[PDB]
């Protein structure tokens, strides 16, 4: 399930994301990917039941940057 | 106390606005936010008592 | 339906239109007599003293709203409270009028003397 | 794989020692208990928290959510610019070092003297005089949280958003002590208050007074020092100009 | 298609002095209403007719299940599957059962679906959500063209627009001019635009739909355009029909680049209204009437000749129209012989129909103040400045 | 009261339209200057210098206005 | 003077004395009439409420139950970036409408060649596997479309755009019906042309006119249609449209009110699809595109040379043009044969063609007003007095 | 169950720790200003019988105006410190929200919370953010 990683917090790192079911979601462990780039806005594929970041997927667009080819 | 305990374990009923009593057995009712359904009426409730735009329980 | 406003002039013409709003009642600032009545309602629960002339107090309020009259009663009560008393006197009302109705004026005489 | 993730919400109220009224973001609100071992004293209203998705209990508190704009303004690297790389500012750089850093070193010195540590100072001069670089060097020497903020970038058409951004900036500063608020081009915010009545300058006054409250308002400031650089110091508001 | 609506009772309004001609006519009406009541109570008293098919209907009901959700048939596929949107907004690729009327399936008509495993199991031709059902006029307003004073050109124009095509239209195609699709009344407040709409809804032979303009806007995403579409679909279904949208400037303001989501939704709702206005041919028997006070603030695309040809002006009443309105509203009053009413009209002011009605009401109130009901001329004298609240004196002379 | 031991009466006597914020400034600046000079009791010199620094009121005004 | 509020005796005497003797009876009778009306209204009922039940013997209730217990529903979605599958990463992220978006894989029944970015796809509900692509289909019945092959508007039906119609002729007739001159001239025929002007000038029908005389089918596409409810799939729509443009021998593709598009995710998708269709399709073809707008809001990436070769301004009609339009619209109505249409065209300065048509409509309106089957010059005079102009010009100018 | 009437309030009060440490002694001078604030913000909250005996309604709400940095916000800080009332500190610019109708809703929420709580004090610093003289707004 796609989700925008809202940000990363410290506890050895945790995350908070915003899934496309308009729901914010805190993850004590950031799924099964690396944890350095992880931009606050990096769209990710997070599991649909246990809600951990199973994969990272390329960014969608920045609105007007798509408007210009 | 036991009766209240028993009745307190049953799920709540959705409120809805009846669009119109379609038939003597079916009633078109809109319930927020599921949408509109055509429900049936149980034995106790009389259809003629069901008027358009009245809050009913499902 | 009843509506209230401090600025009738800016209301929409389609709202002030009669049939939608009839009897555009105006509430002018109370005159001397009405001010005397307002003082007497708001001084009903006070502990007045013999020899109080509320008429003079009402005369001391040129163009004062009813809310200002109630504020004057409250300030007179406050003045009595300061001296840890329960009765209020005429001078209490006089200085209450002075305090409540106090407003900043045009300090510059030159500006004030533009008009004849 | 054994972690299930958690709701995030904000604590609204402490109903009792155990029952916490907690509102999930963009969702319903509940009354929920806290974990057996937790710092209930830090469960102040508004404290962002996590909720077990099944039992719906206070799981762990979270630091306050930060605005994306504030985050972006907060994570630009100062680049460890050294005090050698300034050039001929000895007396003024010493004064600025005093008024900012000394409260961050020996508050006991000031309290034995008896002064309250200074809240902040203005750095006015013509463009290209190095105010931005000077503040960056101050941050690099401090190696503390730096909020490089330019005033022209916070004015918005959205009516209540500029003052909201100022509130978020100062709330971030209060949360992340020691933080340095560098508000560049402050003449674009505090440009005197006047009653001509155009909407834009009126919103500017609202933002300025929000800044004034966040700066020397009811809530006293501790361990947060501000730097405001401008090229037109003479147009600053007297209320902001006041000590 | 079906037929129009808005049933009304007898005009009556031939006598008003309460001279038992009223009583006789009203007693006749009451007698007929009594025969209504008795006839239907007897028919329900004995009417045994049920069952018959039973088993096939019972098994089709079992197949349908309970409850059945209604959706909008957004699109159709090969004649076993379709695309249906639930009222939430989600649409699904579902199957179509045999017992559905394949001729009835069209994009837009409400479809009864199965609660579980959604599948088109029926068609509802009378969805008519409670809002749009409300906007449809049931009881005709008691006002009529007799109650309207003046505005003879306005009445002529509105009848030539919405009545002549409804009645014998052969003049239109005989001249070959397409009938005027839609008419916008406008003018200063309280000139009689809504009153004229009421009078049209009285002397009518078509489904009259009253709308508020601001009523169309709805909170939920896509609810606005969906409601506008439902309104116009009901208009076509019950054609001929007249769709009166009072206060069109509630949405008709100049279109500007939307920024927030809500303004985008408002733009969407107006775009859908304009699209629906364009959708039906002018040769169709559905007309719209839009009234407003701030005509100058309307989008100059809604009033295009290709969309709304006519533009009825409602100017402030003239002196003769003022006296007409005064006569109309003073009909039920027991005025004395001293009253003249000419002084009030001769006074150069900006009285409107609403203003004159209020003047009459206040004159009656003043008469009631003096414990009388004959209403002198002095009562009107006082009432005029009582209700008319608010050039520097001798500057112009 | 929190200041050091340290003519405050004359400074009060000086006619200057200054607010309580200015007084708090003056005192704070006096303490800051004493910290600069590394003396734990302010006196006439640094206190007066802070007083001048606080209430600048430098006109920089073209004399044709007066 | 303090006015006295009415007392109980005052109210009681007011309701009597000065009353009609029949007050009680009449008011009571009206009340019973209203009560009986509400009685009838509540008791008459609702009736069917007849669901869409097919006539019997068309029912396969056994097979219907089989489908109910066997077949499954699929939520539809707009598929998005392919994630560069290359047969090892076939997942795509799909947005199910106002619901969420999920990265999913294909069903075994569909090949990846059938799935591409931006097409509606029907998927299951738990695995969300794309089960079947759902092309939105093309038909003039839905939305509005070209709905025209040989328009009935000829060169005699257009006036006031002689220079404009000449320019349009050079645009479309010369390369289409005379490709030899462009070929031997060694010049690429005009790939793109834009027709800008105020609304109501006549622009659309002008193209339609040449569309009848270019021996090619006319295409009408409304930008608002691309931007209203028919957004999203519209790209694919025009895809299929452009596709059918390739199928036909010659297509006069024209987009109405491109301002709704030229000035927005799916809108940008439709735009870039148009860019691909134009810059991708060989300019030597025979489906030349006609562009028109009211607001010369067009993106700078569009009129770059190679996409819009020519620009044509459609100004307001002149005296000859306005009188031609008057005569054209009078040809379709019952008027006398001695109407000074030059007079009327003079009386309508800076008037749009649609305004002229409305003027003729109002002339017919006035003729109907007097119930005269033949409209007169007086009727047209009142019509122009009404429509046009929406003492000063006669007491100073003479 | 039923919750306290306004427990789920968006706007928060002054907790015990949030209370400032400024005392009435830390405010030099301003004897008459201190008295004129206490008579309406402190005395009625603790000596209501004093007002009832005189049969007067205590003053409710005070404006504090003057040149900047003369002690207004400090006097408010002290009042918050030296009071048993629930204190709602707000600032005028805080009221002006983005979304339409959210500002008035916040005002209503603040006053409703104060009403539903004990005798409470609403301090709105910089009231001229929102309470400037009304005029013919054209936007
Ligand atoms: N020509 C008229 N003759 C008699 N009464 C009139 C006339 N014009 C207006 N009125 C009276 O004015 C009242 C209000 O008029 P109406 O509701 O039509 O207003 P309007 O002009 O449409 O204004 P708005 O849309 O601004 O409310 C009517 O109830 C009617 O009694
Ligand atoms: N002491 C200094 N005074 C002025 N400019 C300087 C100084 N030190 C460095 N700079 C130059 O100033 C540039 C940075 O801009 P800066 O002058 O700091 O911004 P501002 O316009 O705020 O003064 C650097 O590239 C640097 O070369
Ligand atoms: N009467 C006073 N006693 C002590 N300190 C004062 C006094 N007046 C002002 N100050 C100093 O000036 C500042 C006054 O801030 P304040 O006057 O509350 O701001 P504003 O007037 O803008 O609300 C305080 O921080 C304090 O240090
Ligand atoms: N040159 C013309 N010849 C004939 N009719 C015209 C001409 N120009 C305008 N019209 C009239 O104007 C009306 C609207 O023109 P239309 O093509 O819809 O305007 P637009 O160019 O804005 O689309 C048509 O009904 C037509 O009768
Ligand atoms: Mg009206
Ligand atoms: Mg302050």
């Amino acid at each position: 399930l796609v989700s925008n990683v809202i940000e990363l917090l410290d506890v050895g790192k945790c995350a908070v994301i915003k899934t496309s079911t308009r729901q914010t979601y805190f993850l004590p462990v950031i799924g099964l990917v690396d944890a350095e780039k992880l931009k606050p806005g990096d769209l990710v594929g997070v599991n649909k039941d246990s809600y951990l970041i199973l994969e990272t997927l390329p960014t969608e667009y920045d609105s007007r940057v798509k408007a210009m080819e | 106390l036991r009766e209240e305990l028993q009745l307190l374990q049953e799920q709540g009923s959705y409120v809805g606005e009846v669009v119109r009593a379609m038939d003597k057995k079916k009633v078109l009712v809109k319930v927020h936010p599921e949408g509109k359904f055509v429900v049936d009426v149980d034995k106790n409730i009389d259809i003629n008592d069901v008027t358009p735009n009245c809050r009913v329980a499902l | 339906v009843i509506m209230a406003t401090n600025r009738i002039d800016i209301l929409d013409s389609a709202l002030l239109r009669p049939g939608r709003i009839d009897r555009k009642i105006e509430f002018p600032p109370p005159n001397e007599e009405a001010r005397l009545d307002i003082l007497k309602i708001h001084s009903r629960k006070m502990n007045l003293t013999r020899g109080i002339n509320l008429r003079k107090i009402a005369e001391l309020m040129p163009g004062a709203s009813g809310a200002e009259v109630k504020g004057v009663c409250t300030e007179a009560g406050m003045y009595a409270l300061r001296e840890r008393r329960v009765h209020v006197t005429q001078e209490d009302f006089e200085m209450a009028v002075a305090k409540v109705m106090q407003k900043d004026s045009e300090k510059n005489m030159s500006i004030k003397k533009l008009w004849k | 794989l054994q972690s299930v993730g958690q709701i995030v919400g904000e604590v609204l109220k402490q109903l009792t020692e155990e029952k916490f009224i907690v509102k999930a973001t963009n969702g319903p609100r509940y009354v929920v208990g806290c974990r057996r071992q937790l710092d209930k004293s830090k469960l102040k209203p508004g404290t962002r928290v996590a909720l077990d998705m099944t039992t719906l209990t206070i799981m762990r508190y979270l630091p306050r959510e930060v605005d994306p704009l504030v985050y972006n303004m907060s994570h630009e690297d100062p680049g460890n610019v050294s005090y050698s790389e300034i050039g001929g500012l000895s007396e003024q750089i010493r004064e600025l070092r005093e008024v900012i850093e000394l409260p961050l070193t020996n508050p006991e010195l000031f309290q034995r003297v008896g002064i309250i540590p200074p809240k902040g100072c203005l750095l006015y001069g013509p463009p290209g005089t190095g105010k931005t670089l000077l503040a960056r060097a101050v941050a690099s020497q401090l190696d503390c949280n730096f909020l490089k903020v330019v005033s022209s970038s916070i004015v918005d058409k959205y009516i209540g958003e500029s003052a909201r951004l100022i509130r978020e900036m100062f709330n971030y500063a209060r949360d992340h002590q020691p933080c340095i608020i560098f508000m560049d081009e402050i003449d674009a915010i505090g440009g005197r208050r006047f009653s001509e009545g155009t909407s834009a300058d009126r919103e500017i006054q609202r933002t300025l007074m929000e800044l004034l409250n966040q700066m020397d308002g009811f809530d006293t400031l501790h361990r947060v020092k501000m730097i405001m650089a401008t090229n037109r110091p003479d147009t600053l508001d007297p209320a902001l100009l006041r000590p | 298609t079906k037929g129009p609506d808005a049933a009304s009772k007898l005009p009556l309004v031939t006598p008003h002095t309460q001279c038992r001609l009223k009583l006789l006519k009203l007693e006749r009406i009451k007698d007929y209403l009594l025969m209504e009541e008795e006839f239907i109570r007897n028919q329900e008293q004995m009417k045994p007719l049920e069952e018959k098919q039973e088993e096939e209907r019972s098994k089709v009901d079992d197949l349908r299940g309970t409850p059945m959700s209604v959706g909008t048939l957004e699109e159709i596929i090969d004649d076993n599957h379709a695309i249906v949107s639930t009222s939430v907004g989600s649409e699904h690729y579902v199957s179509i059962l045999s017992f559905v009327d394949k001729d009835l399936l069209e994009p837009g008509c409400s479809v009864l679906l199965n609660h579980k495993v959604h599948a088109v199991i029926g068609v509802l031709m009378d969805d008519t959500d409670p809002l749009v059902t409300v906007m449809k006029v049931e009881k005709a307003p008691q006002e009529t063209y007799a109650d309207i004073g003046g505005l003879d050109n306005q009445i002529q124009e509105i009848k030539e627009s919405v009545e002549l095509p409804l009645t014998h239209p052969e003049y239109y195609e005989e001249m070959g001019i397409k009938p005027p699709k839609g008419v916008i009344l406008y003018g200063p407040p309280g000139t009689g635009k809504t009153l004229l709409a009421k009078a049209v809804a009285n002397q009518t032979s078509a489904t009259f739909l009253r709308v508020v303009g601001s009523e169309l806007i709805q909170k939920y995403l896509g609810d606005g355009p969906k409601l506008v579409r439902e309104l116009f679909r009901v208009a076509e279904e019950h054609a001929p029909s007249i769709v009166f949208i009072d206060e069109i400037d509630a949405i008709g303001t100049k279109r500007y680049d939307s920024n927030s989501g809500g303004e985008r939704e408002i733009q969407r709702t107006m775009l859908e209204l304009l699209n629906q206005l364009d959708g039906f041919d002018s040769r169709g028997d559905v007309k719209v009437i839009m009234a407003t006070n701030r005509i100058e603030t309307l989008d100059p695309a809604l009033i295009r000749p290709g969309r709304i040809d006519r533009k009825i002006e409602f100017p402030l009443p003239d002196e003769k129209t003022k006296k007409r309105i005064f006569q109309i509203h003073t009909s039920r009053m027991t005025l004395a012989d001293d009253v003249t009413l000419d002084d009030l009209i001769m006074a150069k002011d900006d009285l409107s129909g609403a203003d004159i009605k209020a003047i009459c009401t206040e004159a009656g109130l003043m008469a009631l103040r003096e414990r009388r009901m004959k209403v002198t001329n002095e009562d009107f004298k006082k009432s005029k400045e009582n209700v008319l609240y608010k050039t520097p004196e001798g500057l112009y002379l | 009261s929190k200041m050091n031991l340290s003519d405050l009466e004359d400074y009060v006597a000086r006619p200057d339209k200054i607010s309580g914020a200015d007084i708090n400034s003056i005192c704070q600046e006096s303490g800051m200057l004493a910290v600069r000079e590394n003396r734990y009791i302010v006196l006439a010199k640094d206190f007066e210098k802070a007083y001048k620094t606080v209430i600048k009121k430098d006109e920089q005004e073209h004399e044709f206005y007066k | 003077k303090p006015i006295r509020a009415l007392d109980e005796g005052d109210i009681a005497l007011l309701k009597t004395y000065g009353q009609s003797t029949y007050s009680r009876q009449i008011k009571q009778v009206e009340d019973d009439i209203q009560q009986l009306l509400k009685k009838i209204n509540e008791l008459t009922g609702i009736k069917e409420s007849d669901t869409g039940l097919a006539p019997p013997a068309l029912w396969d209730l056994a097979a219907d139950k089989q489908t109910l217990q066997s077949e499954q529903p699929l939520q539809v979605a707009r598929c998005t970036k392919i994630i560069n599958a290359d047969s090892e990463d076939p997942k795509y992220i799909i947005n199910v409408k106002q619901f969420a978006k999920f990265v999913v894989d294909l069903s075994d029944q569909v090949a990846p060649t059938d799935i591409e970015e931006g097409m509606r796809v029907g998927v299951d509900r738990n695995k969300y596997q794309i089960h079947i692509p759902l092309p939105p289909k093309i038909d003039p019945t839905v939305t509005m479309m070209q709905v025209e092959e040989k328009p009935d508007v000829t060169y005699s039906d257009v006036g006031g755009c002689k220079e404009q119609i000449e320019k349009l002729r050079e645009v479309v007739e010369t390369p289409l019906l005379h490709p030899e001159r462009f070929v031997n001239l060694g010049i690429e025929p005009p790939k793109g042309v834009l027709l800008f002007g105020p609304p109501g000038t006549g622009k659309t029908l002008c193209a339609r006119a040449v569309a009848n005389r270019t021996d090619a089918c006319f295409i009408r596409v409304i930008g608002s249609e691309l931007v209203q409810k028919y957004v999203g799939e519209g790209a694919r729509m025009v895809r299929e449209l452009f596709e059918m443009a390739r199928t036909k021998k010659a297509c006069l593709i024209f987009f109405d009110e491109i301002d709704a598009i030229g000035g927005d995710n799916e809108v940008q998708r439709t735009m870039l699809e148009l860019i691909n269709q134009l810059d991708g399709f060989d300019p030597r073809g025979n489906i030349k595109v006609l562009m028109a707008t009211n607001r010369p809001t067009l993106d700078p990436a569009l009129m770059r040379p190679g996409r819009l070769d020519r620009k044509i301004e459609f100004s307001l009609p002149d005296l000859e043009g306005r009188t031609h339009i008057f005569k054209i619209h009078a040809r379709s109505m019952s008027v006398e044969r001695d109407i000074r249409f030059e007079l009327l065209a003079r009386l309508c300065p800076n008037s749009t063609g649609a305004e002229i048509r409305s003027v003729c409509t109002e002339a017919g309106m006035f003729a109907i007003r007097a119930r005269r089957k033949i409209a007169t010059e007086k009727d047209f005079l009142e019509a122009v007095n009404k429509v046009i102009k929406s003492t000063p010009r006669y007491m100073t100018y003479n | 169950d039923v919750l306290p009437p306004e427990a789920d309030s968006s706007i928060m009060m002054l907790t015990s720790d949030q209370k400032p440490d400024v005392m009435y002694a830390d405010i030099g001078g301003m004897d008459i200003q201190k008295q004129e604030v206490r008579e309406a913000v402190e005395l009625p909250l603790t000596h209501f019988e004093l007002y009832k005996q005189i049969g007067i309604d205590p003053p409710r709400g005070v404006l504090m105006y003057g040149p900047p940095g003369c002690g207004k916000t400090m006097l408010a800080k002290a009042v918050a410190h030296h009071t048993t009332a629930a204190f709602i500190r707000v600032v005028g610019s805080e009221f002006v929200q983005k979304y339409l109708g959210e500002g008035p809703r916040m005002v209503r929420d603040v006053f409703r919370l104060a009403k539903e709580n004990a005798p409470a004090i609403i301090f709105i610093d910089e009231i001229d953010a929102i309470a400037t003289k009304r005029f013919d707004a054209q936007t």
